[PDB]
């Protein structure tokens, strides 16, 4: 295995067969969501989704290399990342909608159905609309998120650490491969891989403030219960 | 804390 | 003046003569420190180094060309994460130790003396040693800088959106530039690049923290009315 | 929300 020993095509191929399902939200909403109700909805899909991000985590490349303990401690900081990359990127071809699930595509104005939930719609949004307006392909979509998994918690955990930069090292010079079979110019690739690097800088931002606000909905118990989904949220109060 | 370790260890 | 005409050496210069001096703390209250003594002192030495960064925002390429509503709005969001990389980049050279001024060299301990604020000093500290780990060269620390001047509020403000883009390509070329220039190779330098990016990430997370924790030392009333920089930490709630 | 803006404006 050892992720340092698979030639760029494996590693693309490594990260698009180890791609998680889309699902499906409640098929029996729709009634003018109300704060609870879509609370309950995306709560609920986020739930069931974190089942399928752990069960990811294991098929990237050398995470599995690491010692339990951190992979722990790697989801469960960038769980939220994780999971807004992958609806940014499912929202790419509806502008102005977030594709939150193929039966639950919300437009800016349902975000005023939750207090404080629209400023981070707009943000998604806004990430959405630039990965359309970079025409992101699915394969640099798959290192971006591969890369987030490992670079968040690094540096809040020496060989581990290590481990996470030589493979980062690797996903780097197969994202820089992926540009470089597009035909972009050097000045090119390198001016794009810092582009979607600095994304990955709000994705951050954008999570913070989704869990602040998670957090925020919990005070309120308009969230249900979902034990795993409350971890995860958990893991940011220690 | 036990479900995310539970689950990172299945098979 | 356009910024995306000058050479990348005239960029390197033209951050590097931009630059603001490294200031110091209050002289006499020397040592320990009770949570509210060291909270002063924080907020007192960012609140002159505000005044300090508005008008080095104002030196660095292409920013002066934004309208005043965009300038105001990008040193909103970044003043925090822009004052942080400074402070990891004094703190290089001082393992275990996060030079706040010459003149306050704190170790993680004293970071304990301040409620919650030891978990950021740990991450602050685990930046520094990564520059250290990466031998950062000041060069390279300008243009780290100013890009996040300019890519923290960029998608939370079209023409305007463009010329931050465009800008952020010419510290990008500029970035590789300086990699180039000490041998490293096309692999090693994209490489590099991503290393550097990828921490602006963990910068955005470690000022999010920070400013919901200035904000909590705030409602115990340790904070001084310090208006710049409590007009800072508002924008993050308007 | 003015002394930033001052400062930003001394020209
Ligand atoms: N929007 C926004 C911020 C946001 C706030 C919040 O209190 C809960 C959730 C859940 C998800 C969520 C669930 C499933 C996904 O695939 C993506 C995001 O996003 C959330
Ligand atoms: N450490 C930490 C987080 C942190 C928390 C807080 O409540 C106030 C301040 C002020 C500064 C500060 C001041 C001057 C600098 O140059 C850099 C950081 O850092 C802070």
């Amino acid at each position: 295995s050892l992720a340092l020993s698979l030639t760029a095509d494996q590693m693309v191929s490594a990260l698009l067969d180890a791609e998680p399902p889309i699902l499906y939200s409640e098929y029996d909403p729709t009634r003018p969501f109300s704060e609870a109700s879509m609370m309950g909805l995306l709560t609920n899909l986020a739930d069931r989704e974190l089942v399928h991000m752990i069960n990811w985590a294991k098929r990237v490349p050398g995470f599995v290399d690491l010692t339990l303990h951190d992979q722990v401690h790697l989801l469960e900081c960038a769980w939220l990342e994780i999971l807004m990359i992958g609806l940014v990127w499912r929202s790419m071809e509806h502008p102005v909608k977030l594709l939150f699930a193929p039966n639950l595509l919300l437009d800016r104005n349902q975000g005023k159905c939750v207090e404080g939930m629209v400023e981070i719609f707009d943000m998604l949004l806004a990430t959405s609309s630039r990965f359309r307006m970079m025409n992101l392909q699915g394969e640099e979509f798959v290192c971006l998120k591969s890369i987030i998994l490992l670079n968040s918690g690094v540096y809040t955990f020496l060989e581990e650490k290590d481990h996470i930069h030589r493979v980062l090292d690797k996903i780097t010079d197969t994202l820089i491969h992926l540009m470089a079979k597009a035909g972009l110019t050097l000045q090119q690739q390198h001016q794009r891989l810092a582009q979607l690097l600095l994304i990955l800088s709000h994705i951050r931002h954008m999570s913070n403030k989704g869990m602040e606000h998670l957090y925020s909905m919990k005070c309120k118990n308009v969230v249900p219960l979902y034990d795993l989904l409350l971890e995860m949220l958990d893991a940011h109060r220690l | 804390h036990k479900i995310l370790h539970r689950l990172l260890q299945d098979s």
